[PDB]
């Protein structure tokens, strides 16, 4: 966060794997979030950036989340689509 | 009680309202 | 099916401990040899004007004193 | 609307004080060092402005005076921004483009990673703001998202002040969760008044509440309170801390209640030293639209035994049903330990419960000391 914006990369991962062979079976999530704060390409660059001091970069914001399951999952613990955070 | 409570209460008033 | 769960696993594996295990060790590494330069620079405040060691711990006391408020 | 009980609970809440003024310290003190006592600030406020106006008037006394209070205010004004300024400065100087982040809520273990959704929380430290944000956690939430669903708004002030003298003190709070579905929007403003001091007369306050709940979807109605309190000291007695007020409630759709259900309470509030006795009282009354309920509550002191605290509750329904309740609370150090009971006891049901906590920090001595339930503890299969 520079002026009180953020600019960056966002990598994260997780990984579920039931290893169940005492109900709840074979079963693998796999969830993948990257998330990327760029700058503007056209906009120009800022005055925070070349005179060092006061202004916050435009932001274009790119977010790729990728989930799969693979064998038999329980309805409790099953992918989903929707909710404010995922889709407005 | 009602009355009592009712008159005590408009008393009160009246007198901080006086002062 | 079910078969197919162990073969994905390696991928998972080949996914993480051949990239994300060096990658962010890296980092770590990059971060210890900002911290030698601070003491570095330390070394000269106590270079200049006769100032005697400024007696830093071992790293043994510092990855306990990453706990602590430091 | 709500039963009467629970304005009778409302309203009978115990011995109550108004907020009062804020006073800066750098003109009270005239870029002295100063201390804390209530009744010397009133009185700088009143008495300044008494001064302000005579010297209007004409009288140099009062001129010398207001001229020393706007040099001293001017030169404190002209010491903060400079030491702003210097702030700001040692900001950038270290950390030079990044701004201050802040500590994410903890909300909890879960079997969840527990380390998830602190980036979501991390925001950049905000500028000085006069309103405050704190979030709302509701009961049961999303299972893959986070539980914080709406915001709620804080914001205090006292305005129609000249020089940090006088004023109106003003508080507000909003509540707001609004979604795709529901909405529910609950409102809280306080407004003070304060018509003497004990220099110019005696302390008389005036503190007028009110306050709104919306909730759109399920209720589809809202709901209205007004309530006015008047405070004075020394009514009948050196100090009695007297008070009363008076509470309106209503139910309408919207604006006026428009024959909706409206509610009429009022108030009476004294304390009085008889005796070796301190005794706080409040009593109440409400009147829905038509059966009243009356509420009181005492607490009693009693100077020889200053570890004992007495409360007794006397709650009456509409002609009647009368509960009458008392709670006893008593303090004593162990060995090693402190031990706190609590004895209620109500006649309505000629109920009576016993409360004892404990607290060691020097050894587990009373572990050892109950070990009944273990035995007490058996398979039965
Ligand atoms: C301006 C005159 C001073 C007294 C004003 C009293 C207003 C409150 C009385 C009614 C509420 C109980």
């Amino acid at each position: 966060f520079i002026n009180g914006n953020q600019l960056g990369e966002r990598m994260l991962f997780q990984v579920d794997q039931g290893l169940n062979p005492l109900s709840g079976g074979i079963y693998n999530r796999a969830t993948a979030s990257y998330t990327k704060f760029l700058e503007a390409p056209f906009l120009p660059k800022l005055t925070t950036e070349q005179l060092w001091k006061r202004k916050a970069p435009n932001t274009v914001v790119l977010h790729a989340k990728a989930g799969n399951a693979l064998g038999d999952v329980a309805a409790y613990d099953y992918f989903s689509l929707g909710g404010p955070y995922s889709v407005r | 009680a009602a009355a009592f409570a009712a008159f005590a209460g408009f008393a009160f008033a009246a007198f901080a309202a006086a002062g | 099916f079910r078969w197919l769960l162990p073969v994905a696993i390696a991928a998972e594996v080949l996914f993480y401990r051949r990239f994300l295990h060096p990658r962010l060790d890296d980092n770590q590494r990059r971060v210890e040899r900002e911290e030698e330069r601070v003491w570095a620079l330390r070394g000269q405040q106590r270079r200049a004007l006769g100032l005697h060691r400024p007696h830093r711990p071992d790293k043994d006391a510092a990855w306990r004193l990453e706990q602590m408020y430091d | 609307l709500p039963p009467m009980t629970f304005f009778v609970e409302q309203m009978s809440e115990g011995v109550l004080k108004p907020e009062g003024w804020a006073t800066m310290e750098t003109v009270a003190g005239l870029g002295e060092e100063v201390t804390e006592d209530e009744g010397a600030e009133s009185f700088n406020h009143v008495y300044y402005r008494q001064m302000y106006e005579l010297a209007v008037a004409g009288d140099p006394w009062a001129q010398r005076e207001y001229a020393a209070m706007l040099r001293a205010y001017d030169k404190g004004c002209e010491s903060y921004r400079a030491s702003y300024e210097e702030a700001d400065v040692d900001a950038n100087v270290e950390y030079g483009v990044e701004s201050y982040v802040v500590d994410p809520i903890d909300f909890g273990p879960s079997f969840d990673p527990e380390d998830m959704y602190s980036h979501r929380h991390a925001y950049a430290e905000a500028a000085d703001a006069g309103v405050t944000v704190i979030p709302s956690q509701d009961y049961y939430g999303p299972e893959h998202d986070d539980p914080l669903n709406g915001i709620v708004f804080q914001y205090e002030a006292q305005p129609f002040s000249r020089h940090g003298w006088g004023g109106v003190p003003f508080d507000l709070t909003v509540c707001c969760e609004k979604d795709k579905t529901s909405l529910c929007l609950q409102g809280e403003t306080h407004v003070s008044l304060v018509h003497s001091v004990p220099p110019f007369g005696p302390r008389h306050i005036t503190q007028v509440t009110g306050s709104w709940e919306v909730l759109r979807p399920n209720i589809k109605d809202v709901m209205y309170q007004l309530e006015v309190d008047t405070f004075k000291d020394g009514l009948l007695g050196k100090s009695d801390h007297a008070g009363c007020g008076l509470m309106l409630a209503r139910l309408g759709e919207g604006g006026d209640p428009r024959k909706g259900p409206t509610a009429v309470g009022v108030r009476l509030q004294d304390t009085l030293r008889v005796g070796p006795f301190k005794l706080e009282a409040c009593a109440s009354k409400v009147a829905v639209q038509k059966e009243e309920g009356w509420g009181a509550r005492a607490f009693v002191g009693y100077d020889w035994l200053p570890g004992l605290g007495m409360a007794f509750d006397f709650i009456q329904e509409r002609t009647r049903l009368r509960g009458y309740g008392a709670n006893f609370t008593y303090d004593w150090e162990a060995l090693g330990a402190a031990f706190g009971m609590e004895v209620d006891y109500v006649a309505a049901s000629e109920s009576v419960f016993v409360s004892v906590n404990a607290f060691s920090g020097n050894d587990y001595r009373l572990g050892w000391l109950l070990l009944l339930p273990a035995v007490n503890y058996f398979k039965e299969t």
